[PDB]
């Protein structure tokens, strides 16, 4: 039921219920997609030299 | 219209709430001059500054 | 939801643990009013009898 | 009286004994017909027993010999 | 109608056909057209009877002509109804097949002298058995397998008894006559009674004469004649969709009712015996299925992939008939609403809306209608109830008034879930209650379900009124402080109303009468907060309880003057001459009711929320941004911050500081900086109003109501002020890293997006722990209330001798809590002196009121005899006068309210926030330290030879202030007796090593240590000079691991220097990591160094399971001498020594943890020995009973208190006061040899045979400490300990054993409906026990 720090943008960690379900029902985020195989992604902005 | 408790801001945290509040006093605060040109009806060109 | 005027005191212990305040502008208004539409049935069958 | 029953505990010294004292009182006050001793006030019947207790006029000893001298006398009117 | 008791016993075969009506044969049900049952099957006429009353089947009998015949062509009776539920029916069966009960539980296995697989070996067919040797080759009980069985038919063939099948087992139990077997094991017990046949064998006589007693027979073990359940509770109905819908029990039978005829079809055709047997199976296999099916194997099932429900689940766990149906219900005359808050009412009444009352007072108001008459007739009344004229409102409103009402929310945490009030009737759709009982449910106005309900009859109508009116309990029964305390707002806007400042105008000037006092206020011509003297007008009851005046004037503000028309005459003017926050309005509450009486407090807490809530609304309390100020000594603090992380950054990236130590010196700092930052704040929040006043400028206290909202402490305190203003201190991840960075910004400025991340940890994990802490919880109170259900007060006072003395728990650090505050509420245990010699105030018993803690108070009494619950002995309960004050009235307790309830629910409420050297004295004090062996120094001062010292610092007149733990080896500066200085170190030494010091003095020798024998020589590195360093037990060579070595002290000629004052030789035989430093020949004295040896709820959880640690630190058995045992094959044991009497004891030790007393020191008995936490079985075994408790009560209390969580100890005393219920008894002469019984019953008996009878026939006894899980299941009762866990296991056991029960418990007498024995029923129960004495 804890949060990873590899649900950090593909997973919120704030919309979730209160009762005995707390630590299981979790929404996806605004940006993410379901990839080829299954996996989750999430959108990066590539750095060039700065 | 509504009154309600003061006594629920620091032992929520909820900061928040009354940074929300101020907002909307300014939110009409521009709506009002607006009404208060259009019922006195003085010009488009006074408005369309404004 | 809707737009409302809102102040902050405690009033004459109606605002006394979490307990919210109206008038009844916003009744005349009806700014927080609601329609529910239900649903009603009745089934004929026979019987033995 | 009305919201407490507090100095007629003292009345007794029991709780529950007060209880089961205006228990009988207010049962015969019910399908008896019998008169109460407090005036009313516009009370039900539930609660005119406990100004007689507190008025100290229904003690437990004392609600046996009104039936007592009334059981000596009612088989005295057959035989 | 109305019983004595209840028994059980097991069914005879012949009392299974008394019962029945008829035997079924046909596994119809209903005639599948027309529905009507059909002869024979499962609903037949014959057998149960009818569906309506006069009316047959057939239809030949009408018309009332034919009354007493059964319609012969169809069979139905004619009788009256409601008998559809009573009758029962029978079955036979074509082969006797074994029940399930008592075979995977086994009762027969125990009883048969085999093991249960091998009697599984008889139920499947697949080994055959013997019953009797005829010719003596063979014997009783002998497997045989099927070819080896032919081999007994190739021997003999008849003269042996030898067959295979559940016959078999019948067979096998008509043999045995059981007098000859349990005499037998009488004989065979004494010759030997080794413990694991000791009490293996005694199970066996525990039933053996069982069985005899009973009068039983154990061939009723086995089932021939199965009975049928009533054709009601298995019922058959059709739907509301014009289905049907059966229970899951009506096929089952279909399974027996159909496997049945295909045995009796199949034998009067004889098939061989290959398909014979795999019949008998599919029974065993189906009168499993009857009884259980989730028992024996693989489930059988029916069409929804679902496991069937069977017998037991009727009767098994929380969704069988007892709690779900029988304990609780449901019930009428009932609602439900939201809860809101109306503060117009008076403390007593409370809201219920309109069109929820019309319905729930509805044969109330039939009555009344048809008493005036205004109704004709019933039915008139409820055509008239639509059509409500107005005297319906009014005849509503006659019958309502006075009638009272409960009002309940789920769950129940403690007494006060339900409460009783009067109802005032208003016209909305919502439940009003009054804003000060809030706190009493722990219910908050967010969308609750709070229920009414409503009392029939004439008693509970008064039972309202006399117990459970809300005037009737302010006092709480956890701790004697009011539940009526000010909540949320009322202690804003008082403590408005009390507040010192220069500002107002006018002040200075004289008001004469409080009243007009109030109107300089009214018309507005100064503040509230302006000091101005008022005459004030007080009584006291200075005379015998009577009031006289006096009249003065005092220095305060006007705002204090009004607030003097509420208090009722009664309590002098300085409980409101101050500062007045919600420390002092609850001390304000109990002074009242302490003086006044009752009546004046309801009056004078309704006086209060009216001039509470006026005076806040006439004040006005808000709060802005700017109101909440970021101060200016914080961001350059952050830029000290910001140039000492940044430093160590690169301290890192060279080399020289560790990981792990800079992981300690970044929360050095910046955890401390939650410290830095806390004075900038507090600093910038209470003294930055300025308001000047005829001068240049002044200071007074804050005009913000932050600062007055937080010193309060409704919502707010001292750490939830800096949350608004700085960072919220420091996070954590669950997983178990704690970051270096966390917050640094604050609410008003903005929170990153990492930190906002991490920050979710902080919920998310507490928020889903509430839930699990709930749930743990209910399932703790519950058992709680089990095993403490006894308890009533039976009688007044017992008059037992002594028990407790009381001591304060301030050890360790200041006065926590005071003597005077745990006796009180009690009685002295005996007559009781006071520090002048032979004073004595009380004539052995009286109550201790704080009247007479005054009179202790003024003397410097530290020690006092308390009359406990533990030494009261009267029969089945606890007297008055062991028991003392009831919290919750305020007096001795009356005979007969209810006690283990009354403190199990008091342990439960609190737990949902429950799961969140060098000794320097701190003043000086005189040194008093008793049971001591200590000796001078070679230095001179005081050293610590003997584990049982620990210090205490005492004032001038010999109460306790401080007191701190010394271990062995310790050195002091200071003496006893003496005075010492304040601020000051007196106890100084290492406490790393535990040194091998010596109150000996002499030289050291080498001898009986070889190196290469018994241990190596590692010299010092260094200077060079070492020992004979004594290394570890396996660590050396074997060839002299035998060897102790010991190191002899020795004398001037050399011989064995021995203790000082005794003749017994000192040599130190030592275990490794035992390095001394000096050489041969070097001279210790008294006290040289020799060696050195270096170095939640779940709690409250296991201390009432008594639950077993995993390292017990076990004490000692006897006095003497002690000394070690063999070469560790495995561990080591302790051949200890008494001084005088048996010496022979020796045990398993593990040698490898650190040992506290050697092969030649002394002890005295039951002292420390290994290390670790403690069982508390082994201090009951080797200690009484009140040092078992006395640690109990300080060791659960203290977990609570850390938490601040205030109960009286009284609750948690009578919890092991019903721990302790059985016994095991250690001697014999009338009755068992060791086995368990209940300590109540021997204290009886030995009343009876060590009384006058004899001089002794009875016996003596031990006593035992059981946890909550079985200790309610062994109980005299059976149905209590059925009520609520392991529900086949309590029947069975039962069951065999022909117990019987006299509904002495008060559960029983839930479940039978009767009056309880307690509360009201006490006056009741005590007459129909003496009409039983004659009768
Ligand atoms: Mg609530
Ligand atoms: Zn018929
Ligand atoms: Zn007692």
């Amino acid at each position: 039921r804890d949060v990873h720090p590899t649900h950090y943008g593909r997973v919120c960690p704030i919309e979730t219920p209160e009762g005995p379900n707390i630590g299981l029902i979790n929404s996806l985020s605004v940006y993410a997609q379901t990839n080829e195989y299954g996996f989750l992604e999430t959108p990066y902005r590539k750095v060039t030299d700065g | 219209d509504i009154v309600l408790n003061p006594l629920g801001v620091p032992s929520r945290m909820n900061i928040g709430q009354i940074l929300e509040t101020h907002l909307g006093m300014a939110a009409k605060g521009i709506g009002d001059k607006i009404n208060a040109m259009l019922k006195q009806q003085q010009e488009v060109a006074k408005l369309r500054e404004f | 939801g809707q737009n409302m005027r809102v102040a902050f005191m405690p009033w004459n212990g109606y605002n006394f643990e979490d307990s919210i305040l109206v008038s009844e502008r916003v009744v005349q208004e009806d700014r927080f009013t609601t329609i529910h539409i239900q649903e009603l049935a009745c089934v004929s069958r026979d019987t033995k009898l | 009286a009305r919201v407490t029953v507090q100095d007629a505990v003292e009345k007794i010294g029991n709780r529950f004994d007060l209880v089961l004292v205006a228990a009988r009182r207010a049962r015969q006050m019910q399908v008896g017909g019998k008169d109460p001793l407090v005036p009313e006030e516009n009370d039900k019947t539930t609660v005119i027993a406990l100004r007689e207790i507190e008025e100290g006029l229904i003690n437990n000893q004392i609600l046996d010999v009104r039936e007592r001298q009334e059981q000596q006398e009612q088989e005295a009117a057959e035989l | 109608e109305e019983f004595d008791a209840i028994k059980i016993a097991l069914a005879s075969p012949d009392m299974i056909r008394s019962w029945s009506f008829g035997e079924v044969k046909k596994p119809e049900t209903i005639n599948y057209r027309t529905f009507k049952p059909e002869r024979d099957g499962l609903f037949c006429a014959r057998i149960f009877g009818p569906v309506k009353d006069y009316e047959c089947l057939c239809g030949k009998y009408k018309r009332l002509k034919h009354r007493g015949v059964i319609c012969e062509k169809c069979g139905v009776e004619v009788t009256q109804t409601k008998v559809r539920r009573e009758r029962m029916g029978h079955i036979e069966l074509a082969s006797p097949t074994a029940h399930i009960w008592f075979l995977k539980s086994s009762r027969i296995g125990l009883l048969l002298d085999m093991p249960l697989r091998d009697i599984e070996r008889v139920l499947y067919f697949e080994s055959y058995v013997v019953i009797e040797g005829g010719m003596t080759n063979l014997e009783r009980q002998q497997i045989l397998t099927e070819e080896q069985y032919l081999d007994a038919l190739e021997e003999f063939g008849d003269e042996f008894d030898a067959k295979m099948g559940a016959e078999a087992i019948q067979a096998l139990l008509k043999s045995m006559d059981l007098e000859q077997e349990c005499e037998q094991l009488r004989e065979e017990l004494n010759e030997t009674n080794s413990e694991t046949k000791r009490k293996k064998l005694t199970k066996r006589i525990k039933l053996l004469e069982a069985f005899v007693q009973s009068g039983n027979k154990p061939e009723w073990m086995i089932l021939t004649v199965l009975p049928v359940l009533p054709p009601d509770l298995r019922p058959l109905v059709p739907l509301d969709g014009g289905r049907f819908a059966t229970s899951d029990l009506n096929d089952l039978y279909r399974r027996v009712i159909n496997r049945n005829n295909r045995l009796k079809r199949l034998l009067d055709l004889a098939a061989p015996d290959i398909i014979v047997r795999n019949e008998k199976r599919m029974l065993q296999e189906a009168v499993d299925a009857l009884l259980d099916n989730g028992r024996r194997g693989r489930a059988i099932t029916g069409s929804n992939k679902r496991p069937l429900k069977s017998l037991a689940d009727m009767i098994k766990g929380k969704q069988g008939r007892f709690r779900q149906n029988l304990l609780g219900k449901r019930v009428d005359y009932s609602g439900r609403s939201v809860i809101t808050v109306g503060p117009y009412l008076r403390l007593h009444q409370c809201g219920l809306p309109k069109k929820m009352a019309l319905e729930l007072f509805k044969p109330f108001i039939y009555g009344k209608l048809e008493l005036r008459g205004l109704a004709t007739t019933i039915k008139a009344a409820k055509k008239m109830v639509e059509r409500e004229e107005a005297v319906v409102w009014d005849i509503l409103d006659e019958v309502i008034r006075e009638h009272p009402v409960l009002l309940n929310r789920a769950p129940t945490l403690h007494r006060l879930g339900i409460q009783a009030f009067e109802p005032v009737l208003i016209e909305g759709k919502a439940i009003q209650l009054h804003p000060l009982v809030c706190a009493a449910y722990n219910a908050d106005f967010d969308g609750d379900q709070m229920a009414v309900h409503v009392p029939l009859t004439l008693e509970a109508q008064l039972e309202a009124r006399a117990l459970m009116m809300s005037t009737n309990n302010i006092l709480s029964p956890a701790n004697g402080e009011p539940i009526i305390v000010p909540s949320q707002d009322v202690v804003l806007g008082l403590y408005y109303m009390t507040r010192d400042c220069v500002n107002a105008k006018g002040e200075g000037m004289v008001l004469t009468g409080p009243k007009e006092a109030e109107r300089l206020y009214r018309s507005g011509l100064a503040s509230l907060h302006a000091r101005v003297k008022v005459r004030i007008t007080e009584y006291e009851k200075d005379a015998n309880g009577e009031l006289v005046a006096k009249t003065s004037l005092k220095d305060t503000t006007v705002g204090r003057a009004i607030l003097w028309m509420i208090v009722p005459k009664g309590l002098p003017y300085s409980i409101v001459n101050q500062a007045l926050g919600k420390k002092a309005i609850s001390k304000m509450l109990n002074t009242c009711y302490r003086i006044l009486g009752l009546k004046p407090t309801v009056i004078f807490a309704d006086q209060i929320m009216y001039t509470g809530f006026a005076y806040a609304a006439r004040s006005g309390a808000s709060v802005g941004i700017d109101d909440m100020v970021i101060p200016e000594k914080k961001h350059e603090i952050i830029s000290e911050a910001e140039a000492e992380v940044a430093e160590i950054q690169e301290q890192f990236q060279s080399g020289l500081v560790t990981a792990g130590e800079r992981y300690n010196k970044v929360i050095d700092i910046w955890a401390a900086a939650n410290d830095r930052v806390s004075k900038a704040m507090m600093d910038n929040l209470q003294t930055e109003t300025v308001i000047n006043r005829d001068g240049q400028e002044e200071k007074q206290v804050s005009f913000n109501s932050i600062y007055m909202m937080a010193d309060s402490g409704a919502r707010g305190s001292a750490a939830q002020i800096r949350q608004l203003a700085g960072m919220r201190g420091l996070m954590a991840k669950p997983d178990g890293s704690i970051i270096e960075t966390p917050i640094t910004a604050n609410f008003r400025e903005g929170l990153n997006v990492l930190q906002y991340f991490i920050s979710t940890h902080g919920a998310r994990k507490g928020l889903a722990d509430t839930a699990l802490k709930t749930a743990n919880s209910g399932y703790l109170t519950r058992r709680l209330v089990d095993v403490a259900q006894d308890l009533v007060v039976t009688e007044d006072d017992c008059g037992t001798h002594e028990g407790i003395m009381m001591t304060p728990v301030i050890e360790g650090g200041d006065v926590k809590e005071p003597l005077r505050d745990r006796v009180l509420g009690r009685v002295t245990a005996e007559d009781v002196l006071k520090p002048g010699t032979a004073d004595i105030l009380v004539p052995r018993n009286t109550l201790l009121h704080e009247q007479w803690c005054d009179l202790l108070e003024e003397n410097s009494v530290d020690a006092v005899k308390v009359r406990s619950v533990v030494s009261c002995d009267t029969d089945f309960g606890v007297c008055a006068h062991c028991y003392g004050r009831d919290l919750a009235r305020g007096h001795i307790i009356n005979k007969g309210e209810a006690i283990g309830v009354i403190a199990a629910q008091s342990i439960g409420e609190p737990g949902t926030q429950l799961t969140m050297s060098s000794i320097q004295v701190k003043n000086k004090g005189s040194i008093k330290l008793s049971n001591v062996k200590s000796v001078v120094n070679s230095s001179g001062k005081l050293v610590i030879t003997s584990r049982n010292t620990e210090l205490k610092l005492i004032d001038e007149f010999g109460r306790t202030k401080e007191s701190y733990k010394v271990p062995y080896g310790a050195v002091l500066a200071k003496g006893d007796g003496e005075q010492v200085a304040g601020g000051e170190t007196v106890a100084n030494w290492d406490p790393h090593t535990m040194p091998v010091i010596t109150e000996v003095s002499g030289f050291v020798r080498f001898t009986d240590m070889i190196d290469g024998q018994t241990i190596t020589r590692q010299t010092d590195e260094l200077t060079g000079l070492s020992s004979l360093v004594v290394l570890d037990s396996a660590e050396r060579t074997a060839g002299g691991k035998d060897l102790r070595p010991a190191l002899k002290i020795v004398d001037a000629q050399g011989n064995d220097v021995l203790i000082p004052g005794t003749d017994m030789p000192a040599q130190y035989f030592l275990p490794g990591k035992a390095i001394v430093q000096l050489e041969d020949g070097v001279q210790i004295s008294s006290g040289d160094t020799l060696a050195r040896i270096p170095q939640g709820l779940p709690r409250v959880a296991d201390l009432f399971e008594a639950r077993r640690p995993k390292e017990p630190a076990i004490l000692a058995e006897i006095s003497g001498i002690v000394s070690f045992g063999k070469e560790t094959k495995g561990k080591r044991r302790l051949v200890i020594t008494p001084v005088d009497g048996s010496d022979p004891y020796e045990e398993m030790i593990p040698k490898w943890r650190q040992l506290n007393v050697f092969e030649g020191e002394r002890v005295e008995r039951g002292d420390v020995i290994s290390d670790g936490p403690e069982a508390p079985h082994d201090i009951l075994r080797l200690r009484g009973v009140h040092a078992v408790t006395r640690y109990i009560v300080n060791e659960v209390q203290d977990v609570y208190r850390l938490q601040g969580v205030k109960i009286n100890d009284k609750h948690i005393e009578v919890i092991v006061r019903q721990m302790l219920r059985k016994a095991t008894i250690v001697n014999a002469g009338s009755s068992d040899f060791l086995e368990g019984e209940q300590v109540e019953y021997s204290r009886v008996k030995i009343a009876n045979r060590e009384l006058e009878a004899n001089g002794k026939v009875g016996a003596t006894y031990s006593r035992d400490l059981l946890g909550i899980t079985k200790a309610s299941l062994a109980t005299e009762s059976f149905i209590s300990a059925a009520s609520f866990q392991e529900t086949t296991r309590v029947l069975t056991e039962a069951a065999v054993a022909g117990k019987r029960d006299e509904l002495r418990g008060l559960k029983e007498n839930v479940i039978v409906g009767r009056l309880i024995p307690a509360g009201t029923g006490y006056a009741y129960h005590q007459d129909r026990m003496r009409r039983r004495a004659a009768g």
